């Protein structure tokens, strides 16, 4: 019982641990999204052709 | 060669736009014409050639 009791303490932490490295993977993504977006505006204009 | 002007946020929102003219401006079929259509308005008779 001890063995998991503290194993899933641990386990927990683990999780938690988990949860921050993805934020930092999302985050990366955030950023990832917004340069998207200027591209996909640069590309608009950068198609408005005529002008 | 169109004028593809950029309308939408979105594939084919587009406005085609086309424009001509220059001396050769006058009347015209396909071309303007040989000796009228284009010269009534790049040459414009009246050097001797009404009398």
């Amino acid at each position: 019982m001890r063995g998991q009791i503290r194993g899933l303490e641990m386990a927990s932490k683990n999780s938690q641990d988990g949860i921050s490295l993805i934020q930092t993977a999302e985050g990366a993504l955030t950023e990832t999204h917004a340069i998207l977006q200027r591209v996909r505006e640069l590309v608009v204009q950068a198609g408005n052709t005529g002008t | 060669k169109n004028l593809v002007f950029q309308i939408g946020a979105n594939a084919t929102q587009q406005i085609s736009v086309n424009i001509e003219d220059m001396g050769a401006d006058a009347l015209g079929i396909k071309e303007a014409d040989g000796s009228i259509a284009a010269l009534h308005s790049v040459n414009d008779l009246d050097v001797t050639k009404f009398a």
